[PDB]
């Protein structure tokens, strides 16, 4: 009731915020746009960018830099290794998520209407993570001991992966193990039902 | 441990020397582009997708993007204070920084592409000269912002930082700053004489 976050169906910006806050136990309330006018739409957001945080007067909509902020200001359960070198490789990992796999889901988002081109894009998306196999070896949760937001980042991604059709299946092997393992734990599923 | 790859007239490695420089750290400053430093060249390329620059690298990582790099260096080196104390300033000063990156920082580094147009060149000059002043302004405002909420405490601001490169990098590059206000025009060239500026420039 204290802090509201506006989200968007379909929106991996609006899924990974929610596993987030979800971790947190915050006692934040959801409240999904689309449902509200356009009046209050445009005072949510002026630019109309979804997800939105807001709390008092402020009202937080980068992309970039909403979970981060979500781990600052809810501190605990921290969402970053504790150890300094663990969590330098965790930041890179999330700009290394936002900037070269994110736009393959929005690649694929504005093309799903040519099949065909749909296929290559599946094709190489396959590829690309059979290729990264091994990096998902010997870890509950990705390249760190506990959950990160690089978690939040990739179940988004997978859930809205799955909506497009690109299935992550027994053929990835660790990959597929991590996502099950991903999409057991509570605030995942609490935010994968629809 | 902790190695620096770096290029010369490259605002983001001259950046990133200026906050090591700061925060105390003793890293080993390799400019790549020397001849002597080549056998660092080839390692670069081992230890990175496309031979970053910089790249910040110890045993145990390498790191190259700008907003990673300083965010290491902060986990690597708490004194002093690289952000804000309070969240909301943090995330505004991490959305500032994206904007400053984005508008002026990597066009910066395009004016350096020896295959640019005439009228290529000059739009992107154009367009910075247009925003710079007014960019200027909201970082003295967060600054602003950020004493007013701790006065005791001092941290580096970090964007007051990286814009003092941009105005000597706009003196490089023969770029004119657009304004007629003597208290800008004051500050700048203040900005341009804090010592820890003046040691990285060599
Ligand atoms: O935008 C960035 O952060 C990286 C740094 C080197 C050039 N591009």
């Amino acid at each position: 009731a204290m802090v509201t976050l506006y989200t968007t169906k379909y929106c991996p910006y609006s899924l990974r915020a929610r596993i987030a806050l979800a971790e947190k136990k915050m006692s934040t309330d959801i409240v999904e746009a689309g449902d509200l006018e356009p009046a209050m739409i445009k005072k949510i957001t002026p630019n109309g960018v979804f997800p939105v945080l807001m709390e008092k007067d402020y009202s937080i909509n980068n992309r970039k830099a909403l979970l981060i902020y979500i781990d600052e200001r809810f501190p605990a359960p921290s969402l970053l290794p504790n150890v300094v070198n663990e969590r330098i490789k965790i930041r890179l990992s999330l700009d290394k998520i936002d900037n070269e796999w994110y736009p393959v889901l929005d690649q694929i988002r504005k093309h799903r209407s040519d099949q065909k081109m749909l296929e290559s894009m599946f094709k190489d998306l396959k590829e690309s993570l059979l290729a990264m196999e091994k990096a998902f070896t010997g870890s509950e949760f990705f390249i760190s001991s506990g959950f990160t937001l690089a978690d939040c980042y990739i179940a988004a991604l997978i859930i809205c992966l799955e909506a497009e059709g690109f299935i992550i299946d027994d053929e990835y092997g660790a990959i597929y193990e991590y996502k099950k393992r991903l999409f057991a734990r509570d605030s995942v599923k609490k935010a994968n039902i629809k | 441990a902790m190695l620096l790859y770096t290029k010369k007239d490259d605002i983001y490695s001259d950046i990133v020397r200026m906050i090591l420089l700061i925060k105390g750290a003793n890293a080993k400053i390799v400019d790549v582009s020397k001849e002597e430093n080549s056998k660092h060249l080839e390692e670069l390329n081992i230890i990175t997708p496309n031979g970053n620059i910089p790249t910040l690298s110890t045993d145990d990582f390498a790191v190259y993007r700008l907003s990673v790099i300083i965010e290491a260096i902060e986990d690597l080196y708490p004194f002093p204070p690289m952000f804000p104390v309070f969240p909301k300033q943090r995330a505004n000063a991490r959305i500032l920084l994206e904007y400053v990156n984005k508008t002026f920082l990597q066009n910066i580094i395009k004016l350096q592409s020896p295959d640019l147009d005439e009228k290529q060149a000059n739009e992107i000059k154009m367009l910075m000269q247009r925003d710079i002043i007014s960019t200027y302004k909201k970082i003295v405002s967060e600054r602003e912002v950020n004493a007013e909420s701790n006065p005791d405490a001092q941290n580096i601001n970090v964007l007051t930082l990286i814009i003092t490169f941009v105005f000597y990098y706009f003196i490089k590059l023969k770029i004119s700053i657009p304004t007629k206000d003597k208290n800008i025009i004051k500050e700048i060239k203040e900005l341009l004489s804090e010592p820890n500026f003046i040691k990285t420039i060599k």
